[PDB]
């Protein structure tokens, strides 16, 4: 005998069970749905147990069609995904169905989505420095081989073309294997990322999972746990170095929060979900790489209302070992990669990591740019000329800076139509080192507008 | 110093974890002995001995109002059943659960006849002419103080009257002389509808209409003073789980005899000569007379063990296995 | 300091094949010892002689 | 190696008992989340350990007319419905003993660190009320952190509580695990009275954080002396809040018998993040800020029971570091101004301070330490007695004249004062300086010498 | 014959009786605790009637170790608490046990807790100045000798060193009888305060009471009323004149918000009971001193997020004569005592009772003062130079005003190793005309900070 | 079915002085079952001497808020 | 025990019409219509669509699309 559905709320489904076979939390849950072009097979994950033989259960498909009463069988497991060397190549939604052919996968290895995060002996810390070739991210947000790298930021500041530039800069080379969460993102997006990695030829070496907006709350949560199963299995069974891509993980916040309002929990601070910071940590910490075996995460996550203050922004700002905070105001100067660089910030910028020269002069451009911010209350209301001469002398120089910050990226070809740069960590240091120390405040500001270090400068000053 | 440590630490943890792999190796082979040695039926006569002499050696649910209120109300069915009798008793549970049935469909009636209050004679009134002809006058003689009294909540006065209609049946019970046999097929009745979770359930039918159930009791499930509270039950169930109300229903008629009941567990077949002994001993224990019900199980296999109330004593090879193997270090 | 962590890599290569040689000849004496300890365990197991 | 390693497990297997007591069992009736409401149980204290059957544990945070609200201290993936629950007979309690120096454990006080069990001395109650005014002492001997910006400016006595306020990425572990580093060289010398052992509670941290931070101190040989309670983000919101009460617990034990101690608690505002998580799921109405209203009586209760014992107490202390992390920099927030109303003092890191070279980043005029001059050498009472006062005039001065195209004679001499003072108080990130080179330091500053 | 606990859910406690035996609202009831360590006696104020026979109660000491259906004994009176004579020189708790030498209070007369405020009749309005020598105090918020003064001020600006610099100044003096309030005030702090008041020999005139913040909400709350109810002993039985101090007077109306919940008050604004005025004005209202016997309170409020617009700073301010009013903005430019000399105000200053040489220079500082914080926002970015000749010379007084309003406290030894000073009330009005008509422009700016009068300030500037 | 809305009908009908009696008391309310002719706003008198306004009607209590000395209210004292 | 199996199946062998139990500012909950499908839509005497979003254990939430103001208690809802 099986269960029964009582109650459904939107994609929450309370189902009830004889008194003695009731699930364990995080089974899978089969109900049928029976009416016109609609009808599938419903998987239905267990929540919470609310007593008398019910489960109260999240789905994992739209609920819509689903009749009161319908027999609901459980399948004595977890949610299950596609694990293997084969998985490589393809794109899967969180349930491990293949989306281009979906008899295949179903005869691999299936690891379910829920795990334990490694324990604490076999977790080390991670100071690689990973080279990216962009300015400000080598120079003041220098990213951590297998460590766990954010980029924030607002609606429409550049999340997305950093992701897809990251792709380029690491993912071609990475002699590794990438995993991509889309974690409700666009579906748009998901195709024209399919067919790119189809054309530069990544996809070979890359699996990705989708989960994308038009998803109901379970999937567009639990895609995040799939996406890091399939990624936990490289890095463990397979002992690859793996990338893990997750665009973007706001969405598993938000998500949760949806059923949490379902499940009927109480509301957090401005309607979160209580276990927030344990729902972000269950996920964040399984994302890590532990003695032998490396997992350079990568995860944009949105800032709502562009309120860094938000709690989800907030929690999950704990996890990171690199934090690239992109700004509105960045991206209104025209500034893209529109990086903040003075909320951005890297675990590894320590002397004793990046060596003694790249510290000083990291710090010599955030106290430049640092005091600037801080003139910027005279600025707004005075211009330039009424500050003091050697705040003026400063602002020059920060303004000079703050532009050349700004790079041409190889996934910008596809809006400027200008191709992209890489410039090397050596020739970083010595630019903005030259650049502090004054050499070129000759050149006029627009001369270091979206230019690739300093014989692109030379070539740019020269067409003024 | 940090790589003379770093030594040290690596010698402790090398001879930590042969300590962890000996003794993971040792309970191992013990639990395979003693689940070899368990296999004698002498071996499981010597444990519950050893365990029978070592025990040797060593309305509370409801509120204030409806607990009051349902005493001075047994109070008053003490002196109906002291003139009643079986052809008497058997009328009036049925019509005590008749009644039930009303309050529990005409929803409004029974939010205004619980209504606590002292001047509680408009509501004597009301049930008056409601009931005067419908029904016989030693269940309104009974139904004026079950209503004249003050409840918790307007469930509880449905919780009463179904209550009263339950004691007024087990009367027969205990007139007739057969308390022994109805508690022998409630416990029977309670194991199957534990051991049977589909019928059950659809026992717990509250959300459809009764009558489907008494009929499935009627074809599935005798003395008939236990299909009469099965039936009543069943009728009257709004929401319980049917198995945690017929045991519920074996804890009263037990409590009746002013004892309690000690579910028990073992290998197979307690033999009588531990069952007198069991009896004796758990009397000693909790200063009651008591009842055993045998609920045996291969998995606990060895030793004995007992729930009574919310407390346990529970020796068994399983029980200690886990111990043990816990224990390491 | 490089010295010193030349001297502390080499005393844990000396002590990862000490005790590799330590964990294989305890666990000689060791499969001989389980038998006898599982023989106790399983009387203090059952409460009784066995 | 092999007759202790057999000779050990003999020793187990002929102590080993038999548990044939009775006990009292209540069923799960409902769970999820990280909460479990257990059925019966008719005599369960308040806070009272549960055991779960899965091993794990809980607490008996309400108690109703017929169902008790536990709270899982533990994996609770593995709790469900019509389960058994047994009582412990025991106030919710953690082990301690000087075993725990150098470990990494559970707010239960069992190891995660993977080396070998914990020896404990005892139980102690989690709940133990603080030492009443009549058994506590003046604050008189200092905790040197070996920063020229705390020591001189806001010092730390033992006994006191020392808030470490900021935003985030501003240096508050970093003076924190710089204090705990650099007790070593008063450690060695085997003295009681010189010799603080230190506590370092990471709430919330992600594991990998708690790894950097175990080598950190293991380079130092910190881990001689330092215990980590360890609540990586991981595990369910019970053990995330309970986590400072584990480690006061286990700081409590040596202060009561005449040790001194430190705590660092990283971080409070995720303490009070995952008491709210708690309180959310067992429903309790929401007060402020959604914070359950008791959460100044979660961190008062925490905070309250670290001070200096009087010598009829054999003298001991214990010192508490809470950190806070300010969302948006905004020192007038609630949990902020709870935590620097229950502390003695705050270092406000202001993150600003911080880009502009200023670092540790000490907001000269916000930060205070209330216990002022008794929690410092008389030497440093000299030469620095009134130096905070002087550099927040200084940025008082210097926000004034930022603008002025001229100064008086005094107000020049003020204005390039300070600016020595605060190329003074900079300090790179593992540099601790000995008390006898921060006098030596700051007095070169404050007689004028650098002028 | 006696009770039984039903439920237990933090401190709030509910209690069954027998029909008849039904405790009236604020009974003491006692419940034996019996496990271990945590053994006691429990004493329970009935603060509701739920119906039933039930009764839900506040637990003056933690609830750990109490179990359900344990015995529950009602005291037939309310908490009460030792007066007379002999409870002056010893510290209490809340329930009147003392604290220093176990069962001290139990042959005194014992005075319930709870009683009314004086009828209206017997109250008449306080005018005597009471003077300090204080600058900031003794200017611009002359104190009432009889009347309800307070201490404003957010969290850490300082007010329990202001608080026991009061003590030091008023009571070390004063004639007639102190008491101490603790309520949820730092346990530290209360022995620093006591082992000083040894040290002193006052402690001799002065009774104790703390219930410092490591106690449950029960105590928080009772502990301001016992320490009340023994000011009222000395001020009715006695007619000897009393000062009350109370830090922190807050701490009260906060252990209402925390309980208010569980005794299932709905919240109001910003989360505190809905009783909050009520509570508040009945404990208030008893501190008042009746026709011919004067109590002094000194009460230090805190305000939740420095928000003087909080409802509970917000609804204290009626119940005031004097206001001091500390500010993080005065604290932060290192003007300890950190009085905001424009936020702080006193009933007793106007003409009639201050006399008009005080009160003019008073009205010229706070003229002064206001005119500066006018200009404070034009100062900062157009700069001060742009401004009129009689504006600049304005700010050049009010800079020196500020700084001469700061005085090194006999309390803040520590904070300065300086010792502390006394300027009588005819040399504070003095230094202030002179300064108001800048007798003092010549001087220093810094030569005024800290400094305790006119002949300190000369030789400070010549100093300098 | 009819006669049971007939007889509701008639011991609503149904409904000297009128007593009530205190059924729940806290902070400053007192919720006061019977009472069955009370009007919104009317003044309660609890035998203390002690008055209450009667702000609130209910299906089966009264919420009266109390207008002074309310200590001396509890459960089961008679109101007229 | 086949006996209990097959009156199981029996019980489970046995144009329904359910009524509006409660209505309000746009809003009404449906008893009955034990068949009715999550997002159904279902009709109100007065020609009035409504959405069936919560489905309860007795009740089913419906959204009312349209003219709510002719709805009340105790209409037959289809």
């Amino acid at each position: 005998t099986a269960g029964r559905v009582v109650r459904i709320t939107g994609p929450v489904v309370d189902v009830e069970f004889p008194r003695g076979s009731v699930p364990e939390l995080f089974n899978a849950l089969h109900a049928e749905i029976t009416f016109g072009a609609l009808a599938k097979t419903l998987t239905l994950e267990v929540a919470q147990h609310l007593g008398d033989s019910l489960v109260r259960c999240i789905s994992m498909q739209p609920t819509d069609g689903l009749v009161r009463g319908v027999e609901v069988t459980d399948t004595g497991a977890s949610i299950s995904v596609p694990v293997g060397d084969g998985v490589k190549g393809h794109v899967f939604n969180a349930l491990g169905d293949c989306l281009d052919d979906p008899g295949y996968g179903k005869d691999f290895e299936h690891w379910s989505i829920h795990r334990k995060p490694p324990a604490f002996s076999d977790l080390e810390p991670r100071t690689e420095m990973l080279e990216t070739g962009l300015k400000v991210v080598d120079l003041l947000t220098p990213y951590v081989r297998g460590g766990k790298i954010a980029l924030f930021g607002g609606a429409g500041v550049g999340k997305t073309v950093l992701i897809q530039e990251m792709i380029n800069r690491i993912a071609r080379n990475f002699g590794g294997t990438s995993v991509f969460a889309g974690v409700g993102e666009r579906t748009r997006e998901g195709n024209d990322l399919w067919v790119e990695l189809a054309d530069a030829n990544v996809l070979k070496d890359t699996a990705l999972v989708f989960g994308q907006m038009d998803e109901p709350p379970g999937t567009r949560m639990r895609v995040a746990l799939s996406a890091l199963t399939m990624a936990e299995f490289f890095r463990d069974e397979q002992g690859q170095d793996v990338l893990l891509f997750i665009d973007n993980i706001f969405r598993f916040t938000q998500a949760g929060s949806e059923v949490s309002t379902l499940l009927g929990r109480m509301p957090s601070a401005v309607g979160y979900q209580p276990t927030l910071a344990d729902e972000m940590g269950e996920l964040q910490e399984r994302i890590t790489s532990t003695r032998g075996r490396s997992i350079t995460s990568m995860q944009a996550v949105y800032v709502p209302a562009d309120d860094y203050t938000d709690p989800a922004p907030a929690t999950t700002f704990a996890h990171l070992d690199a934090t690239t905070e992109l700004s509105r105001a960045v991206f209104s100067k025209g500034i893209f990669p529109a990086v903040d660089p003075l909320a951005s910030s890297s675990t590894i910028l320590d002397p004793a990591i990046v060596g003694d020269e790249h510290y000083r002069v990291a710090q010599e451009v955030i106290r430049i740019l640092q005091r600037y911010k801080d003139l910027q209350d005279i600025i707004a209301i005075l211009g330039i000329d009424e500050l003091s001469e050697e705040d003026k002398q400063l602002v020059n120089r920060a303004r000079r800076i703050e532009r050349f910050l700004s790079q041409n990226m190889m996934a910008a070809e596809q809006f400027t139509g200008q191709p992209g740069s890489t410039v090397p960590l050596k020739e970083t240091i010595e630019a903005f080192d030259k650049l502090t120390k004054g050499e070129f405040d000759h050149l006029p500001e627009q001369a270091f507008f979206l230019i690739g270090g300093l014989d692109d400068l030379a070539k740019k000053a020269e067409s003024l | 110093a940090q790589g003379a440590q770093q030594i040290q630490l690596m010698r402790q943890q090398l001879i930590r974890q042969l300590r962890t792999g000996l003794g993971a190796e040792a309970v191992n082979k013990a639990a395979e002995i003693v689940r070899a040695h368990v296999a004698d039926p002498q071996a499981q006569s010597a444990t519950v001995d050893r365990f029978l002499s070592e025990l040797e050696q060593m309305t509370s649910r409801l509120r204030a109002a409806s607990r009051q209120s349902l005493a001075a109300l047994v109070e008053k069915f003490d002196s109906v059943a002291g003139g009643l009798d079986a052809d008497g008793l058997t009328n009036l549970a049925d019509e005590l659960a008749s009644v039930a049935k009303l309050l529990l469909s005409e929803t409004a009636l029974n939010k205004h006849l619980a209504e606590p209050t002292d001047d509680s004679a408009p509501k004597v009134r009301l049930l008056e002419r409601l009931l005067s002809d419908k029904v016989s006058a030693t269940t309104l003689d009974l139904l004026r103080t079950a209503v004249s009294n003050r409840w918790s909540t307007e469930s509880n006065l449905i919780d009463a009257v179904e209550h009263t209609a339950r004691l007024a049946l087990l009367k027969r019970a205990e007139i007739a002389g057969e308390v022994d046999e109805v508690e022998e097929q409630l416990f029977r009745f309670g194991r199957v509808l534990d051991a049977e979770p589909r019928l059950s359930a659809l026992l717990s039918d509250y959300t459809t209409p009764a009558e489907g159930r008494v009929a499935l009791l009627d074809k599935a499930l005798v003395n008939q003073t236990a299909a009469a509270l099965l039936s009543q039950t069943v009728g009257l169930l709004r929401g319980e789980r049917a198995d945690e109300a017929v045991i519920d229903l074996a804890e009263l008629a037990v409590s009746r005899r002013g004892e309690v009941v000690a579910h028990v567990s073992a290998a197979a077949e307690l033999s009588d000569a531990q069952r007198t002994r069991l009896t004796e001993v758990l009397s000693r224990i909790y200063g009651r007379p008591v009842s055993v019900q045998l609920h045996v199980d291969p998995e606990l296999l060895g030793g004995l063990s007992i729930t009574v109330g919310d407390e346990v004593i529970d020796g068994s090879i399983a029980s200690r296995l886990a111990a043990a193997q816990t224990g390491l270090p | 300091r490089a010295q010193a962590s030349g001297e502390v890599a080499q005393t844990l290569t000396q002590a990862d094949q000490q005790l590799s040689a330590q964990g294989d000849q305890v666990r000689s004496g060791l499969e001989s010892s389980v038998d006898g300890l599982s023989a106790k365990l399983a009387s203090r197991i059952l409460g009784v002689d066995v | 190696s092999a007759a202790d390693i057999e000779g050990a497990i003999e020793d187990y297997v002929s102590s080993f008992s038999a548990d044939t007591e009775r006990e009292e069992i209540g069923t799960v009736i409902d769970a999820g989340d990280g909460i479990a409401h257990v059925e019966g149980l008719p005599s369960v204290m308040t806070q009272e350990l549960l055991e779960f059957p899965g091993g794990v544990l809980g607490v008996a945070l309400n108690l109703d007319e017929h169902s008790v609200g536990a709270v899982i201290l533990g994996e609770f993936e593995k709790i469900e419905e019509g389960q058994q629950v047994k009582r412990t007979g025991e106030v919710l309690s953690v082990p301690v003993g000087d075993a725990f120096l150098g470990r990494v454990v559970n707010p239960l006080g069992q190891p995660i660190d993977g080396q070998g069990d914990i020896a404990a001395e005892t139980r102690r109650a989690l709940e133990l009320q603080a030492p009443s005014v009549v058994q506590r002492q003046s604050v008189s001997e200092p905790l040197q952190t070996g920063i020229k910006a705390i020591d001189a400016m806001t010092p730390i006595g033992r006994g006191q509580r020392q808030l470490i306020i900021g935003d985030r990425k501003t240096g508050k572990t970093a003076v924190c695990v710089d204090t705990i580093l650099n007790q070593r060289e008063a450690w060695l010398t085997g003295d009681p009275k010189q010799q603080v052992r230190c506590v370092y509670v990471a709430i919330g941290q992600k594991g990998t954080t708690i790894a950097s931070v175990k080598r950190a101190l293991e380079e130092g040989g910190a881990m001689e002396y330092t215990t980590i309670v360890a609540a990586p983000a991981s595990d369910a919101a019970g053990f995330k809040w309970l986590a400072p009460y584990t480690g006061s617990a286990i700081g409590q034990h040596w202060m009561y018998n005449g040790k001194h101690v430190l705590i660092v608690f990283d971080d409070l505002s995720k303490q009070a993040d995952a008491y709210r998580a708690i309180s959310l799921l067992l429903r309790r109405p929401p007060g402020r800020e959604a914070f359950p209203g008791d959460v100044f009586y979660l961190h008062s209760r925490l905070l309250e029971r670290c001070a200096k014992l009087s010598d009829e107490l054999g003298g001991g202390s214990m010192t508490g570091l809470p950190i806070i992390e300010t969302k948006a920099n905004d020192i007038s927030a609630f949990i902020p101004t709870n935590v620097i109303s229950i502390t003695d003092g705050q270092c406000f890191l202001e993150s600003d301070l911080f880009n502009q070279g200023v670092r540790p980043a000490i907001n000269v005029g916000v930060s205070v330490s209330r216990v002022g001059g008794a929690a410092q050498i008389k030497a440093m009472k000299e030469v620095a007695g009134s130096l905070r006062l002087d550099l927040s005039q200084y940025r008082e001065l210097e926000a004034f004249a930022a603008f002025a195209s001229d100064l008086d004679a005094a107000s020049k001499a003020q204005l390039d004062r300070g600016a020595r003072l605060v190329e003074l108080l900079k300090q790179p990130q593992y540099s601790p300086l000995a008390v006898e080179e921060q006098v030596v330091a700051i007095f070169l500053g404050t007689q004028g010498h650098l002028d």
